[PDB]
């Protein structure tokens, strides 16, 4: 059920797909566009969500 | 401005759960299974179903 959050527009811009994940560690939170999440990663911010240091930003794209 | 209709489908490999095994390969991810199955396509030394290319990592994701 999570899951219908997915066709929601990226949360920051409210623009683009939700397709950038923030990965840290084996978990990732996908709430922002790939665009964005690289923002964050740039301006030395964690995650939106929990708060962790983000060690990798991926472009995701549903099959 | 939005992802696939898929993305609310389930796991395509056991349709029970949610696409939340997101497959890492360098700079991209293909999200298509849940976390349980996309584990056993990279114990099982598996590429990626979609881009056949090697998976580094498998990452649990939530989305929030
Ligand atoms: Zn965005
Ligand atoms: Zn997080
Ligand atoms: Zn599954
Ligand atoms: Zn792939």
């Amino acid at each position: 059920e999570d899951c219908q959050n997915l066709l929601k527009p990226c949360s920051l811009c409210e623009k683009r797909p939700r397709d950038g994940n923030i990965i840290h560690g084996r978990t990732g939170h996908l709430v922002t566009c790939f665009h964005c999440a690289r923002r964050l990663k740039k301006a030395g911010a964690s995650c939106p969500i929990c708060k962790k240091e983000i060690q990798l930003v991926i472009k995701v794209f549903i099959a | 401005s939005s992802l696939p209709l898929n993305a609310i489908e389930p796991c395509v490999i056991c349709q029970g759960r949610p696409k939340n095994g997101c497959i890492v390969h360098g700079k991209t991810g293909h999200l298509m299974a849940c976390f349980t199955c996309a584990k056993k396509l990279k114990k099982r030394n598996k590429p990626c179903p979609v881009c056949r290319q090697p998976i580094q990592m498998i990452v649990l994701t939530y989305f929030p």
